[PDB]
DNA sequence: TCAATATCCACCTGCAGATTCTACCAAAAGTGTATTTGGAAACTGCTCCATCAAAAGGCATGTTCAGCTGAATTCAGCTGAACATGCCTTTTGATGGAGCAGTTTCCAAATACACTTTTGGTAGAATCTGCAGGTGGATATTGAT
DNA sequence: ATCAATATCCACCTGCAGATTCTACCAAAAGTGTATTTGGAAACTGCTCCATCAAAAGGCATGTTCAGCTGAATTCAGCTGAACATGCCTTTTGATGGAGCAGTTTCCAAATACACTTTTGGTAGAATCTGCAGGTGGATATTGA
């Protein structure tokens, strides 16, 4: 599923970051990254959810959650 | 009467800043010029980006100001990109920049 | 018949994305995934269209903040290809690992 | 219900800079953000200024230094100056 | 005169023989454990707090301190942490 | 009236539940604070002051001393992952640096 | 009191390369030195500058640890041993 | 015929004796000048508790050596052995320090 | 340099989605009084910071020399870019319906208060030892041959 | 391989610089009795949010060619480490004078309470508007010959 993060904008993402060569093994390289970073901040914003015991997730849950990781997100609330 | 903000000459709403520094538990009881002080510098701030975006703005030939042009704002200038190196502005994008070993010839 | 050089189309998508904002992944699989690690911490969740937003915005972000410390570590290194070595080098003076 | 947020003030600060400019929604949001946040840092230093001083109020005074430790040295100089010119004026009012 | 200044010494040590009898605590290392144990506390109690602000709610219950306690620790350290609380808590309301 | 027992003693305690809940009212947090609030809090900081007193105090023996210092202290917490991703951007003074020399660097 | 000078060459090589030791460092370039001084120089500047700050808004003519100590919090360098 | 060791040994001898050590490794008075040069060039007639002085050294040696071992990791990255510049500046780039 | 294939850049043009705009109500934000209290003055007890003196040797400073790096080249194997294709997974819009954040009150349990007694801590004494700093003697490493 | 030259490692001492254990107030927990306040809580209700379609492109997955980028291998000038001589200046030890933190007591300007009294800012619809996005048409930028 994770797969799903095609190949194609794994080198999107690359091109606005400023690179200009990719090697082949930086796909399977990114999306572990990719993967630990969803994994660490949706992991906090659901903490953050099941305390207001809601079964669902808000932005503001993210931002929160965002900003404990020191990734504060501007657009969302806060 | 007046309202407070009018008469420290702000278009910030001191009363608000008033209670919040209150309502969030920052200290037991909070000066009567800290609300205002604190509106001060919260208004400069804003009016600090948004003449730079504004300008942003202006400079793409476009009169309403969105995310990109406060990104642009923000990221060159050292002082602004300094205050908010940590912030990530959501569709703001990124400043053009192409390490000169990688183009041609 | 007509060929562009190596190199040459790829600096022409680095004008192109680093003057556009529109996120660079595909916003269902995103979505999907989102939802399924989501899962695995509390069960039957919900999600407000604008957090899925909100992860999918600070993600890329993260991503090309990542892209960039990355190539100038593969430029350190006399290089021009963006390699394991260097997400890893970085990641590593980033301290996230 | 309510939901107060620091829009009408952005945008009324916003026409005094740039009369003839306008702006997104999603621009709004994050001038939001900004605000909250900006607001958030100094209340917050302010807060530990008081507490190391063992001060149980939290003044114009803290709200200054407070803007020193977390404002880059030229934004600083301004801010302290603005906060200092609103406050001399209301109180002389 | 010289006005007395709280610590967290006493417990450190009384802690220490708990686990090592036989091991003491030099003067600086206990300097640590304090800064530590400030530490922590701190990074808790504001996590609790901005908790409850969030949740528009004015009281830091045993319920803040814990989902504060998930945020902040890792792995097992934050599993045991919570065991330890939970266990300490009821203890003393039951009775 | 009754025999005063402590509320440590009452939650089986070492670390002053009295103390930590002082320190929380009186530190600005919120407004009001729940009675268990100071007895978790207490429990956590109980709790994680033994987990690396116990990871010191060993690191005190194999080094053939019997009072744990700051070395003891710094290398408890940075070969423990947990504790040191805990501790990942404190610094502790006197206590130095773990041994540790990149391969590349060795003869060959 | 004399003048204080050019103190930042009290930093000396001999220092910096003790210093690049324990930081497991085999070879050093010549160059090292002057930029590390360069380092120090901004790294100590902005932690008293910070803790001096809390001083003057203190009504203090003497910088106590404990400045030096939320100084450095606030740089994001939390320092344990002084703190108490 | 006297002995001599290869370069680069007593190096190596050197890392494993200072990583082993925690002493403080710049001279303590002509630190303690720098302190008060730099923050008598913020304000003037200030006074230091010694507990300060040690606090800010601390922090330095601390920072120093830290930086250091990124930078290490640099030079090696760089299929080079010895640090230079490039490196440190290559680190707090990364760091975040100042880019 | 000449020639050809694609890119890019402009000046327009014209909906379509957002945006200013045009009206109205509870929740704040001023007011007027009365009460309460934090922390500025003044003063003074006393810690401890800045200084100065002196002696001793741990180290920083300079210099000689040459091992073995880092920086250059050269070279070609093959990893990764540019492309033309082929087709399926994502994007886009409406429903339709169910789950559920958000209110809205009740009110039994949980906190905050006021202050009165009770002790656990903290600040110096009095009492103790882990080990810093030395010394030798194995053991282990390096580096020449 | 084998010494010969050093450097490292370990255990054996033992006085004393710091860590423990005592002792003795008193700041602040713990007890009680007495007003608030909190925030679960059983019902209810309009959003939001999944589901389900259901087509249409895009946009992504492939298989080709070959350009040129990354290593590998070879060189070698000279940078940077090791070893030494020389003697500077940081350390160590102490003793002193006061600059200034800090601990106590006064209380007056200033902040908090309360009770109301007005004014606003947020919430829905109501009238435009700024670009996005598509369309030539004209030089640019590449790249091959
Ligand atoms: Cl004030
Ligand atoms: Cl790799
Ligand atoms: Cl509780
Ligand atoms: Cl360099
Ligand atoms: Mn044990
Ligand atoms: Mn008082
Ligand atoms: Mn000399
Ligand atoms: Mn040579
Ligand atoms: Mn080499
Ligand atoms: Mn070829
Ligand atoms: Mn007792
Ligand atoms: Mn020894
Ligand atoms: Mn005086
Ligand atoms: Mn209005
Ligand atoms: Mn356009």
């Amino acid at each position: 599923n994770i797969q799903g993060i095609t190949k194609p904008a794994i080198r999107r993402l690359a091109r606005r970051g400023g690179v200009k060569r990719i090697s082949g093994l930086i796909y399977e390289e990114t999306r572990g990254v990719l993967q630990v970073f969803l994994e660490n901040v949706i992991r906090d914003a659901v903490t953050y959810t099941e305390h207001a015991k809601r079964k669902t997730v808000t932005a503001m849950d993210v931002v929160y959650a965002l900003k404990r990781q020191g990734r504060t997100l501007y657009g969302f609330g806060g | 009467a007046k309202t407070r903000s009018s008469r420290a000459g702000l278009q910030f709403p001191v009363g608000r800043v008033h209670r919040l520094l209150r309502k969030g538990n920052y200290s037991e009881r909070v000066g009567a010029g800290a609300p205002v002080y604190l509106a001060a510098v919260l208004e400069y701030l804003t009016a600090e980006i948004l003449e730079l975006a504004g300008n942003a703005a202006r400079d793409n030939k476009k009169t309403r100001i969105i995310p990109r042009h406060l990104q642009l704002a923000i990221r060159n200038d050292e002082e602004l990109n300094k205050l908010l190196g940590r912030v990530t502005i959501a569709q703001g994008g990124v400043l053009p920049n192409i390490q000169a070993v990688l183009l041609p010839k | 018949p007509h060929r562009y050089r190596p190199g040459t189309v790829a600096l022409r998508e680095i004008r192109r994305y680093q003057k556009s904002t529109e996120l660079l992944i595909r916003k269902l699989p995103f979505q999907r995934l989102v939802r399924e690690i989501a899962q695995d911490f509390k069960t039957d969740l919900r999600f407000q269209s604008s957090a899925v937003m909100a992860l999918q915005e600070a993600c890329e972000a993260y991503l090309v903040g990542l892209f960039e410390d990355t190539n100038l570590c593969a430029i350190h290194a006399k290089r021009v290809t963006i390699m394991p070595k260097d997400i890893q080098l970085a990641r590593r003076i980033r301290g996230e690992r | 219900s309510r939901k107060e947020s620091y829009s009408i003030y952005v945008y009324k600060v916003l026409k005094q800079v740039h009369p003839d400019t306008g702006i997104s929604s999603k621009a709004m949001g994050i001038m939001n953000s900004f605000v909250n946040d900006i607001f958030e840092r100094i209340a917050g230093e302010a807060s530990r200024l008081a507490h190391y001083n063992k001060r149980s109020t939290i003044t114009s005074r803290e709200i200054q230094t407070a803007v020193r430790l977390l404002l880059p040295g030229e934004l600083a100089k301004h801010a302290v100056s603005e906060g200092t010119k609103a406050v001399t004026k209301y109180t002389s009012a």
